[PDB]
């Protein structure tokens, strides 16, 4: 609100800026704090910040990131938040946004200069209008005081003509009739900056770690936590992050990606079910994403039917991932050999055997060829009900009441759509 | 004016596959579509300190103390099988057409006179000499690096893929065919002539290339290591790490692309190393040292802009060596 | 460094080192009175906060495992 | 945003080294526009001589393995690296870190146009197979399968069946080909329903933290954990405008000067992996570009899906 | 000036294999190749209190309280079979030659100048003591570390591997050839010029060491070790790790190297020791001292910077120790 004050802050903060380099250097001698007390203390350092900030810029998409010689035009830039729906982006950010600062990394002091919160808030949105509290404080005539707004407030403008580098990323991007854009993208840092806040707090935030000590003995908690499995750490600069920006300086690369994986990123290997008698409850039955399925159908057992539409629904989805799972199963195993199920063994599952080898057919023309056609095996349908069965709770509560009929006919369901996959093999 | 473009690329023609590695006993050669292939296995070494000193390390009892310290590593190690003398390398190699296109450039009249120079070359006299080195390089077994250094015999079977079925077959004794000397031969010409046909075309030419090497029985094979940053954690790590694709151990593309390009006998500086690999500024990761200097008029980026800017027509090794890095490729371009 | 004593446990480390990679390290073992428990040989510079959580698992579960053996028995 | 009149089923491609990096904030399986954008340059290649249009690709991963290592002592990740060729003075160069893996995927393209009519459905799958063989997909090197057992050739299906039993033995038959792996799809609606639930959770919520909380593994205490309905990545769904679009030749440094360039930034939505045979039909997973020039929202999508 | 390379790797000559080692009967040693493999089996010890007490826990009750509850803890374990008395330990061996030149160097005058160096000992003194030494470690079952202290009988069978069969076989009484002397022998001068002739780069020299040693009925073997960091109780308190390949027991690549590197007679200190292996600053890891400090003018680095740099050659014994370096290889070289 008064200028005055505001020139009594900003000197004394120059103050602890002055003592600070003069005990950091500790000047004896060469005539160092003199010079240093003669240019960090009058309205010629205003005239050093100004000619300081023409190096610098404050944007919010850089493009170091990408190839580091390359030298492309950075933008500080919030996009339009879409009306379609499901997506996210930078334009979530609102109050919730840093800046970043790229350009030299010694001229950063005139940045926490500018970025001052000392009525009470920054001193960007002071500078754009036209305050009476600022635009004197720091000049004490007119075409100074203009000449630094103006210096101060193009810090937040792109600077020369849009230009993206060779080594930056340009991709062409098929218009709806007859036509291309050419998309160069630039590093969202402020999402990044953002999201590894987040992730920040949530993997060392002091109540993540409360939860994780309660988890740790086993007792209650007001709340829970999360985990974050299979981060990747990509980093910018090798040795010189400030080279890149500040906020690539605050977290030394570390972009802390996502894991965006497929269910089949952790293929271990195949193995043929020799000496065992029933595949699904002795070979098939310990792989472990059918083990957490099998875990979770017998937590899912014994639950409350206050939700009952939603947890059938959700039980009905879950014995169709077993099903997937099994067929999935069935389709890495015809990947071995196509006779193993001719080796000889006292148990080898053959009544199933027809099913998890159908390539012996190709070698035995008459043996078995014509038993897997005739016969159209599915029995097979059965036998994992059967071990189902085995693997759901033995509630009795369940059995007498109308809860184990719903699981019935939905069981019966997906056994019959599995039956149904395993019928028209032979095409 | 012909202002040299501001964006400028070119894709990875003559670009190979993994090389993967698997064992198994000479004179069984023919029937290694069964051989098992070669594991990549953890072992603990003790070693002790054997670099040099700073002269404040000099002190007897300090280097005692640090020697009565032990000095452990873990270190992931590739074998032969004790019963087995013969490691195979197969790879596969895709020969794209194209070959002098740029995958991205600006200016339509650098467009129209990059493209009149490139052919201008090929119809003055083509790829025959290019194609002949790279056929050379695929002949001898440069590609297995240290596997190819104490080998008793090596012998590298090539075979053309026209559409699944081998068209036609080559088979050579690496050791025979030297690493720096490129003579003539007659399949290493029709090899060439397979090669030059496949660069020149529109398409692309498949070649499986599958080296046989006698290094002795369960000697320790050679595939390419993995380059990852320590990034100053505290934990100590393991020291070596070996590439495998699926439980078998690997060459990477990139080192297969590297021993095909080492074509280069034309640098200023004398062949005492003999060829290296084609590359801007003829950099020499194990030589420490860039060759063609651009203060010298022989690096790739002046040849090129004086042969098609100015019409300064280089030497013709010097337009093989341009032709030679439009085969490799790279990302080109002045902001 | 020193023993770290955590309640009835004690993390005492080895009285020589060792180099793992090209880091120096030392072995560290975990104490239940006389019983030990577990040996971690870790880098020399960990502190000793780094120190106790290597072994803050093994502690917990030790702890888990004393719960469910020693848990009253229930009158219903 | 058009139903194909047949499904070319490329067979399976071994990928060597796709960009892991899909996204700003994602690693892992390449981004869908890197398979819509193959497509695209398939059709740009090949489907322009054929008088066919190739729009549409269903992403199948039969098999993933990225080039990663887990240092000791810590529970993330990072990427191997190559070693770059050495600058013009003999030092190493600055490293920029990128992500390479190994694929094996097997794409369904929609096909429509007068040459299903014109040529052969072997011969057209056929020189589109030989075509994708001198390709990339997602940065790496297509592997074409040479002196194996035996290749898995191309097969391309009209959907126009002559019954629908018929057409129903031949989608459940190409599901069967394609059955070692796990369809791609988007969620954007499930992605807007969990971000509404979590305002009605808690207010002023993001979709970004909507996101993040359908990914991470959730710890409840009585200690369960909150399940998900699928596998459930976050992927890149397109870009948005980030500047006005310049005219062909205001920008510098571009690719070229025929086309407007404008700057973006990533777009992040939901996906789900999912086993084939839980779609009703196979030419609901195909992916599609969404361009929209006036607002930006350069996206790519499966829609009809559900 | 010719200041030495900052980059100055060397690549390993006499490459060993990892010895498998297997059982079987002594007078049965000459059809031995279907000898059963040395299995690596677990047992369990209980470990009294036996060693220092550091002066504060001597008290007579705390020493009690710890014996009453001693500690329990599982370790690998390799013995013969009680029907067996006998050990067969199997490894191939080959040398490579051309030690001087190195893998990578970065300054080209230095590899000149020291391609040269090596140049003149060879001309002046070929590989002829340094084979010799190298001949007689390998006659003398200096691989076997500790299966050799008490056996009975030690038998040594060296086979020269030429297009995979045997072009010259040798037969050694290893305790008669003594961990002590390079003596001269007839048989062992013949194997001593087939090593010549390998690290000379005159020819390619495989051979396949056997070693025979009567150790006794069901008597325990010593393979190689692995180091362990986790002890724990999910593992049963694992103490020991000894190394396999395959369900085999099996000795480390880098302990027979550095067995057949115990050539160094010639070390400042006094030979009453003996032999040591060839590591630059003469260092012992079982005598926890270094022979040969950087202090007195006799350590490798020191030898071979004057000897290339300033011309100073040194002793004939100094110039084998450096040549034995060369072969020894490492990543020689400042930073």
């Amino acid at each position: 609100p008064t200028w005055q004050e505001l020139r009594q802050f900003i000197e004394s903060f120059i103050q602890e800026r002055l003592q600070g380099k003069l005990d950091k250097l500790q000047p004896d001698e060469d005539d160092k704090r003199q010079t240093l007390l003669a240019t960090h203390r009058r309205e010629a350092w205003l005239a050093d910040a100004a000619r300081r900030v023409g190096q610098l810029q404050l944007v919010t998409h850089t493009l170091k990131p990408i190839h580091p010689d390359a030298r492309g035009s950075n933008l500080h830039s919030l996009p339009q938040a879409p009306g379609q729906p499901g997506l996210a982006g930078s334009h979530e950010l609102g109050d919730r946004l840093v800046s970043d600062v790229v350009g030299n990394a010694a001229a950063l002091d005139v940045f926490k200069f500018l970025s001052l919160q000392y009525q009470g808030k920054n001193l960007l949105n002071w500078l754009t209008e036209d305050s009476a509290e600022a635009l004197q404080a720091l000049s004490d005539n007119a075409e100074q005081a203009r000449e630094w707004r103006q210096a101060f407030i193009g810090i937040t403008t792109v600077k020369g003509a849009p230009a993206s580098h060779s080594l930056a990323k340009q991709l062409y991007f098929p218009l709806p009739g007859s036509g291309y854009h050419l998309l160069a993208p630039l590093f969202p840092t402020s999402l990044v900056h953002h999201v590894h806040a987040l992730l920040r707090e949530a993997r060392f935030g002091d109540a993540a770690k409360a939860a994780r000590e309660a988890r740790s003995r086993q007792e209650s908690w007001p709340h829970g936590f999360s985990e974050y499995p299979n981060l990747a750490i990509q980093k910018f600069g090798g040795t010189k992050p400030q080279n890149i920006s500040q906020l690539n300086n605050e977290r030394r690369g570390e972009n802390w990606l996502l894991p965006s994986l497929p269910p089949n990123w952790q293929r271990q290997n195949v193995n043929a079910p020799m000496r065992h008698s029933s595949v699904f409850e002795h070979d098939f039955g310990r792989t472990p994403e059918v083990s957490r399925l099998t875990r979770t159908l017998q937590r899912f057992l014994a639950k409350t039917v206050h939700n009952n539409l939603a947890i059938r629904q959700r039980r009905a989805q879950l014995v169709a991932q077993i099903c997937d799972e099994a067929l999935q199963y069935a389709a890495r195993l015809r990947e071995l050999e196509p006779g193993w199920s001719a080796t000889p063994g006292c148990q080898l599952h053959d009544a199933e055997q027809l099913w998890l080898d159908p390539l012996r057919a190709q070698t035995d023309e008459t043996f078995l060829q014509r038993r897997l056609r005739g016969d159209w095996p599915a029995e097979v349908g059965n036998r994992f009900a059967n071990w189902l069965n085995r693997a759901v709770s033995s509630d009795s509560q369940i059995l007498g009441s109308p809860e184990a009929a719903q699981w019935s006919q939905e069981l019966s369901k997906e056994l019959t759509m599995f039956k149904e996959i395993l019928e028209d093999e032979r095409d | 004016i012909l202002s040299t473009a501001s964006v400028l690329a070119f894709e990875r023609k003559l670009d190979p596959s993994d090389a993967l590695m698997s064992a198994g006993a000479w004179a069984q050669r023919d029937a290694s579509q069964e051989w098992p292939a070669v594991t990549v296995r953890e072992k603990s070494v003790r070693g002790t300190i054997s670099n040099r000193l700073k002269t404040k390390d000099r002190d007897p009892a300090k280097l005692d103390a640090s020697i009565q310290s032990p000095n452990l590593q873990t270190v992931d190690v590739a074998n032969l099988p004790s019963d087995a003398d013969t490691l195979k390398v197969r790879f596969t190699l895709r020969v794209l057409g194209g070959a002098g296109t740029p995958s991205a450039c600006n200016d339509a009249a650098y467009r129209d006179k990059l493209l009149q120079t490139v052919a201008t070359y090929v119809n003055d006299q083509g790829f025959a000499e290019l194609a002949r080195r790279y056929a050379h390089n695929l002949a001898n077994a440069r590609f297995l690096w240290r596997n190819r250094v104490g080998a008793e015999a090596v012998e590298v079977r090539i075979n053309h893929i026209r559409q699944g079925e081998v068209a036609r077959a080559w088979r050579f004794d690496a050791l025979a065919i030297g690493l720096r000397d490129f003579k003539a031969d007659a399949e290493l010409d029709a090899l060439a002539e397979l090669i030059a046909s496949g660069l020149s075309g529109s398409g692309h030419v498949l070649l499986e290339v599958v080296a046989f090497a006698r290094i002795g029985d369960g000697q320790e094979v050679f595939p390419s290591q993995e380059l990852i940053l320590d990034k100053g954690d505290k934990k100590g790590q393991k020291s070596k790490t070996l590439y495998s694709v699926r439980d078998a151990a690997a060459i990477h593309s990139q080192k297969i692309g590297n021993a095909l390009r080492t074509i280069d006998t034309w640098y200023p500086d004398e062949d005492g190393l003999g060829p290296i690999a084609v590359e801007p500024y003829g950099s020499v990761t194990s030589q420490g040292k860039a060759y063609r200097q651009p203060k010298q008029k022989l690096d790739f980026y002046t040849l090129l802009d004086n042969w098609v800017l100015r019409d300064e027509a280089p030497a013709v090794e010097q337009q093989h060596y341009v032709i030679a890095n439009l085969i490799r490729g790279g990302v080109f371009g002045e902001a | 460094m020193n023993a770290i004593h955590i309640g009835p446990f004690s993390i005492t480390p080895a009285a020589r080192g060792l180099h793992y990679g090209g880091l120096p390290h030392h072995q560290w073992t975990l104490y239940y009175g006389p019983r030990e428990m577990a040996i971690k040989t870790l880098p020399d510079s960990y502190t000793s906060s780094e120190v106790r959580d290597e072994f803050s698992d093994i502690i917990a579960e030790f702890v888990i495992d004393a719960r469910h053996r020693y848990a009253p028995d229930v009158l219903e | 945003v058009t139903d194909p009149e047949a499904l070319l089923l490329l067979p399976r491609l071994s990928i060597q080294n796709a960009n892991a990096i899909s996204s700003p904030l994602t690693w892992g399986f390449p981004s869908p526009g890197a398979f819509t954008g193959f497509v695209h340059a398939l059709q740009r290649r090949v489907g322009i001589s054929l008088d066919i249009e190739l729009d549409g690709v269903g992403i199948v991963c039969h098999r993933f393995e990225a080039q990663i290592s887990q240092p000791a002592g810590k529970r993330t990740k990072v990427f191997n690296l190559t070693r770059n060729p050495l600058n013009r003075d003999g030092s190493t160069a600055a490293i920029v870190e990128e992500g390479r893996a190994h694929l094996e995927v097997s794409l369904l393209l929609g096909v429509h146009g007068d040459g299903l009519d014109d040529h052969p459905a072997q011969e057209i799958a056929r020189q589109v197979q030989e075509q994708a063989g001198a390709m990339r997909l997602a940065g790496g090197s297509i592997l074409p399968w040479c002196n194996e057992r035996f290749p898995a050739p191309n097969a391309e299906l009209l959907m126009l069946g002559g019954s629908d039993e018929q057409r129903r033995k031949n989608q459940r038959r190409l599901t069967r080909r394609l059955l070692p792996g796990f369809a791609l799809v988007s969620r954007e609606a499930l992605l807007q329903q969990h971000l509404e639930t979590l305002r009605t959770t808690l207010p002023e919520a993001t979709t970004l933290d909507a996101l993040l909380d359908l990914c991470r593994i959730n710890f409840e205490p009585p200690w369960q954990v909150r399940d998900k309905p699928g596998w459930l990545v976050p992927i890149p769904a397109g870009y948005n405008a980030l500047s006005p679009l310049y005219l062909p030749g205001e920008v510098r440094n571009a690719r070229d000067r025929e086309t407007p360039l404008r700057f973006v930034e990533n777009l992040f939505g939901l996906g789900e992996w999912l086993s084939p045979h839980r779609v009703a039909a196979l030419s609901d997973l195909l992916w599609y570009h969404h361009a929209e020039p006036d607002k930006g929202l350069y996206r790519w999508s499966t829609p009809r899906f559900v």
